[PDB]
RNA sequence: AAGCGUUUACUUUGAAAAAAUUAGAGUGUUCAAAGCAGGCCGCCUGGAUACCGCAGCUAGGAAUAAUGGAAUAGGACCGCG
RNA sequence: UACCUGGUUGAUCCUGCCAGUAGCAUAUGCUUGUCUCAAAGAUUAAGCCAUGCAUGUCUAAGUACGCACGGCCGGUACAGUGAAACUGCGAAUGGCUCAUUAAAUCAGUUAUGGUUCCUUUGGUCGCUCGUACUUGGAUAACUGUGGUAAUUCUAGAGCUAAUACAUGCCGACGGGCGCUGACCCCCUUCGCGGGGGGGAUGCGUGCAUUUAUCAGUGGUGACUCUAGAUAACCUCGGGCCGAUCGCACGCCCGGCGGCGACGACCCAUUCGAACGUCUGCCCUAUCAACUUUCGAUGGUAGUCGCCGUGCCUACCAUGGUGACCACGGGUGACGGGGAAUCAGGGUUCGAUUCCGGAGAGGGAGCCUGAGAAACGGCUACCACAUCCAAGGAAGGCAGCAGGCG
RNA sequence: CCUCUGGCAUGUUGGAACAAUGUAGGUAAGGGAAGUCGGCAAGCCGGAUCCGUAACUUCGGGAUAAGGAUUGGCUCUAAGG
């Protein structure tokens, strides 16, 4: 069973974990369970026991700190390729990403790269052009509507107002009557 | 759990009904709000149709109108003093919907200054060196003092009122709820209701 | 007279705080020809459940009653009367259902044996459903 | 039921589509959309029982995702969309406009129109509401809520809607003279004009309709559908011209028809 | 033309009333139980109608059976102050 | 098809039952050549279940650096299929069963003016007046060490994206509208005064939310409706005002552009749901009084809930139902559309293919989600039961097959 | 049971030890009448408030039946003139 940070015994102990718990996959949505994890303390009885060395020291350990792992995928956004090779806002980033070199028996060899992510380009400019045309004629179809109203209104207005005032004439008529 | 049911409780006749389904999630209950009087603390809650509540649980401030001069202030809560619901709801401080609460009158009094130039409050004897309140008062010009003197023929307070500004506190009663909305939103006691639930605090006191 | 409860018995929607240099009631009609009574606009109570003078709609069935008791206060029991028709036997039971209703006070001297019009609306408590609309006389009865 | 229900049996399915009893233990279940479960005719019910255009609802997903037919001037992707009454569906390769009226029976017609007829169609208001900055708005009886109309047009009537711009044109007020379609009950089909309107406050309204050869009947607004102003409709009306001759006249005119032909 | 008109019960009409089932219309599944199809040298068509108790809604009828009015005139009607 | 016959007597006429007669189911016996349709572990055991299956899902349009395949035209990213994995949606429908439940469920009828509603469809999405040529940092798949008798168990180390999760602006946009108003000017008076215009500066100024005040565009039979004006608020467990995606690719003189996808406040609409209104059900009195401060019936004021309401709490009132059968008990009781028998009457059945309900061994509690008190979801407790190294882990056929009883 | 007024010097002796056996109080783990003629003796329960109370019966009782819960201090609130 796995230790658990933050559980503070030195033995095994069982937890409704959760989404975002520790040594807990969720299968379906909002999922819990009892598991039972071991606690954050050690003690004699371990299995196995992770230790992550932060500090080098004098000697060169041929397990360890001798062999360097080249990490394997490059950047991918376009911000953290700015932030790995400093770029200005001004140049460009597409000869400074990485692409990766590919070989294998009976096949060509090639050369593979990410497709970069949030960059200024002209599908996203046009899309930001269109949504802000549909605003600026939403606001004309918004004053065009609004005055053809506004003239229908004022027709049936004038028309209702000659209407009460042949009433109101007579009503005159009645009261000379 | 906690339930609001039909189904659990006698008939009109005093049979008792024999239920023929599980506490469905529909029928619900919930713990209650129990709002104190404290530095703000609101939880928001998950309700039905995906929507949300604001759960009150300690509240300093709320939105308190002026009915009669038509200004409504934030403004701070200091004391519970009446529940017609219950007593140990003004024992424990607890805001809930139609309780009266003390409530300062510093932003009343402020806008009351500002808009007639007049004192209100003000136990003569005591006047403010820091002079923010003689600018208010005073400066006026000769197109606008009309318009001031227009204004201070309707400038005129009860009397119930004006004791209790210059107490410095007035009784507000809470017209939001608390535990649903957020706010502790409410109106100054004026006129009648004022006087009603005066004559309820000092039977109170006795 | 009025303020015998704890909080303060006022009607909502009037503001009666307005200042001044009588109190104005809140009343309306409940519509399907339905004339609201004289003591409901000069009269000096508040009522949530009243139908004219509070927040409640007269809305689906329109029934009537026979008063039998008024002993709950603001509301009272009507008992309605009905004939049921058997298919075998060709012929009628006399079965009754005794609901509870609601009085308001604007309808001042009702006596128990009076026909009572009353009007669904929304569920005012555990088993009232139903507001006093009008009342007449029993037969006679006008001493 | 812990949710809303998805599916529809083939013996509970309204009348009105004439499915068969014997081929299908589902029927298929229209979508939500501008017309109500009970009141609309499923696309697939259009295409696959009626103009046998397809055989299945395979061939009937093919056509409709081939992106051919189009109802109510706009194309719908999904099998099951519901289309209902007075609605416009338009089919381009086969140049075949078709018009949803009920026809003298409850069922609904297949009726061609030309297509100087299916740039409109006609709507009844259900409702005018007023929106956020006084707005008139005006709700039809498949929610084409168009705002700022006329404001002489009111709760009960019809307008004429041009599809293109999605937009009102003319309008015939509920008024006795007009003709109407009966949009629902037991008169499903007929048409008239209305005679006479009996008002009952709180519960719903009725109308006495007096058809083309004198037999009047009686029918509540909801069910009721104007369709032009005096004795003249402003569509183009199905075969029997709303009528329901009885089952007599319609024995001796199908007993004559085939002695006529032989 | 709109509104009001002792109240019911009863009777009549109209609405509203899911289909499948039952009765039942059409229709040579080779007949039938069935099914909603089919028929003509592309066209012509059907997929009806009835019943749906009780209760509630509507509009006519007033015979039968209840129910009421004016009797310490707090009665109608016409007006008056 | 509105039907009778034998039987008490030595014989008769009767009341009268027993028995014959005819269907419709359930089982069973004996028999069974053709063909069309067709019920089927409901009755006792809603008793128990080995095994297998029964819910997953990718478009041109959210994320693709697995050479897992693949094109050469590269050097100004990304051809295109694409396993996996993250994300979104479904998994609350369907299927099965009848144990519960007797004004309950359910049927007809109404109401929501007393509420919620994913999706669909239609509206709205420069309305506010105060780095945007695109912001941040995680994480899975991938790689590499492992642990455990064992599971759809997972830890530690490295990388790496978003339509996952956060942050957050320019434009429109120059002013209108209110308040504030220094000051300016005109007329008139002995003059104060009175009367009238113009206006520096500052504050606020959208929709939703919450509260209070005023007036009475569009409605309804009827609002405390809808809309308008004012005054403040606008929840840090934060309501909107697009930091997205794909096809064709153009036009001004770098800027304007077409057609769609996706996403969201609010409003209608749809599928509903849930509470209500009125009327309706089998037997039993060897069940005649029941309910009631341990809510029973109301009133008031609140809490909760989506809303109305004793739903719950506090304070008061002493009510509420019953011979018109309440209350209690039984049911070999799910209700109903219907089925069988039938002259007219009725009588019995309805576990069962349609509608509604309830339930997944028994009860209870709950996460997520629009919708679940969900069980082919979790959390316990009881009963039953599988594997084990004895420390632990996993279960729910009243789904389809099938097995036991 | 403790104290005030009033009374007294522990009841016909004092001192030093703290052994057995006593007389008179107590306490006991685990069991709980296996002891004994026999639950002898000791022990349990116990007041009050709020509930709840059976067989039987002379209808009066049984009945404080049996069986439960609560109880202190303090700070308040309500009601009773
Ligand atoms: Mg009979
Ligand atoms: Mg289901
Ligand atoms: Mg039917
Ligand atoms: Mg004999
Ligand atoms: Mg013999
Ligand atoms: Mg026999
Ligand atoms: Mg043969
Ligand atoms: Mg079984
Ligand atoms: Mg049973
Ligand atoms: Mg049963
Ligand atoms: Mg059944
Ligand atoms: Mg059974
Ligand atoms: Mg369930
Ligand atoms: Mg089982
Ligand atoms: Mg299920
Ligand atoms: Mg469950
Ligand atoms: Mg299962
Ligand atoms: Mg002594
Ligand atoms: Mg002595
Ligand atoms: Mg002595
Ligand atoms: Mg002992
Ligand atoms: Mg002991
Ligand atoms: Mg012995
Ligand atoms: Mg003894
Ligand atoms: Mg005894």
């Amino acid at each position: 069973f796995p230790m658990k940070q933050g559980v503070l015994t030195h033995g095994r102990v069982r937890l409704l974990l959760s989404k975002g718990h520790s040594c807990y996959r969720p299968r379906r949505t909002g999922e819990r369970k009892r598991k039972s994890v071991r606690g954050c303390i050690v003690d004699a009885n371990l299995s196995v026991l992770n230790l992550v060395i932060v500090k080098k020291g004098e000697k060169d350990i041929p397990g360890l700190t001798d062999t360097t792992v080249p990490r394997r995928l490059g950047p991918k956004r376009a911000s953290r390729i700015r932030k790995l090779f400093n770029l200005s806002k001004e140049d460009d980033v597409r000869q400074y990403v990485v692409r990766k070199p590919l070989n294998k028996e009976g096949k060509k060899p090639r050369t593979k790269a990410p497709k970069i992510q949030r960059l200024v380009t002209p599908r996203v400019l046009q899309h930001k052009r269109r949504r802000i045309a549909l605003k600026k004629q939403r606001t004309k179809k918004n004053k065009e509507e609004a005055a053809e109203y506004a003239k229908l209104l004022a027709k049936r207005m004038k028309e209702a107002k000659e209407k009460r005032q042949e009433q109101i004439a007579k009503r005159r008529r009645l009261s000379s009557l | 759990g906690i339930s609001r049911d039909n189904w659990h409780k006698r008939r009109k006749t005093g049979g008792k009904r024999k239920p023929y389904h599980k506490k469905r999630k529909y029928e619900l209950g919930r713990p209650a709000a129990n709002t104190k009087i404290g530095p703000r603390r609101i939880h928001t809650v998950r309700v039905r149709g995906g929507n949300k509540k604001y759960r009150a649980l300690r509240l300093d401030v709320g939105n308190f109108s002026w009915g009669s001069e038509c200004c409504t202030r934030k403004t701070r809560i200091i004391d519970v003093v009446y529940n017609a619901s219950n007593n140990e709801l003004v024992r424990t401080k607890t805001l809930v919907k139609n309780c009266i609460v003390l409530i300062d009158s510093t932003p009343y009094r402020q806008w009351y200054e500002s808009h007639y130039a007049l004192p209100l409050g003000r136990k003569k004897g005591a006047k403010l060196t820091p002079e923010e309140e003689e600018i208010l008062n005073k400066k006026r010009s000769k197109k606008i003092q009309k318009k001031y003197d227009e204004r201070k023929k309707n400038a005129k307070i009860s009397s119930l009122l004006e004791e209790q500004f210059q107490q410095g506190k007035l009784l507000a009663c809470i017209a939001s709820r608390p535990g649903q909305c957020g706010r502790a939103d409410g109106y100054v006691l004026e006129g009648k209701e004022l006087e009603f639930y005066l004559r309820k605090i000092k039977a109170r006191k006795g | 007279d009025i303020q015998t409860e704890r909080a303060y018995q006022k009607q909502p929607t009037i503001f009666q705080n307005k200042k001044r240099v009588k109190l104005p009631r809140y009343y309306k009609n409940i519509g399907l020809g339905f004339k609201t009574p004289k003591e409901a606009i000069e009269g000096t109570y508040i009522d949530k459940k009243c139908p004219f003078t509070g927040n409640v709609s007269i809305r689906g069935r329109i029934l009537s009653g026979v008063v039998t008791k008024m002993k709950m206060q603001r509301t009272i029991v009507i008992r309605r009367d009905y004939l049921h028709y058997i298919r075998k036997y060709n012929r009628f039971e006399k079965r009754h259902k005794n609901m509870s209703v609601h009085l308001s006070p604007c309808f001042r001297d009702v006596q128990i044996g009076d026909i009572v019009t009353v009007g669904e609306c929304r569920p005012l408590s555990k088993t009232v459903r139903f507001n006093v609309l009008k009342v007449t006389k029993a037969a006679g009865t006008k001493k | 039921a812990r949710g809303p229900k998805k599916h529809l049996k083939r013996v509970a399915a309204p009348k009105h589509w004439m499915l068969d009893k014997l081929t299908g233990v589902f029927a298929p279940r229209p979508s939500t959309g501008p017309h109500k479960l009970r009141e609309c005719l499923p696309l697939i019910i259009f295409l696959r029982n009626r103009l046998k255009y397809a055989l299945t609802g395979d061939e009937v997903k093919k056509i409709c995702m081939q992106r051919f037919i189009k109802i109510d001037g706009k194309v719908r992707t999904d099998i099951t969309y519901p289309a209902g009454f007075m609605d416009v569906i338009s089919i381009d390769k086969t140049g075949e406009n078709f018009r949803l009226i009920y026809d003298t029976k409850g069922r609904f017609a297949v009726h061609r129109i030309t297509p100087e007829e299916a740039k409109y169609k006609l709507c009844k208001v259900r409702k005018i509401f007023v929106g956020t900055k006084g707005i008139p708005h005006l709700v039809t009886h498949d929610a084409r809520t168009i705002r700022y109309p006329d404001p002489l047009i009111k709760v009960n009537d019809t307008i004429q809607i041009d599809l293109e711009t999605g937009k009102i044109t003319d309008f015939i007020k509920f008024d006795t003279g007009n003709l109407c379609m009966v949009t629902g009950g037991a008169n499903l089909g007929r048409i008239g004009v209305i005679t006479n309107r009996e008002r009952h406050p709180g519960s719903f309204d009725v109308v006495h309709v007096k058809d083309a050869n004198g037999n009047s009947f009686a029918t509540r607004l909801s069910n009721i559908f104007v369709i032009g102003k005096g004795n003249k409709p402003w569509i183009s009306l199905p075969r029997g011209k709303g009528i329901r001759l009885t089952i007599a006249e319609e024995r001796d005119k199908r007993l004559a028809a085939k002695q006529s032909s032989g």
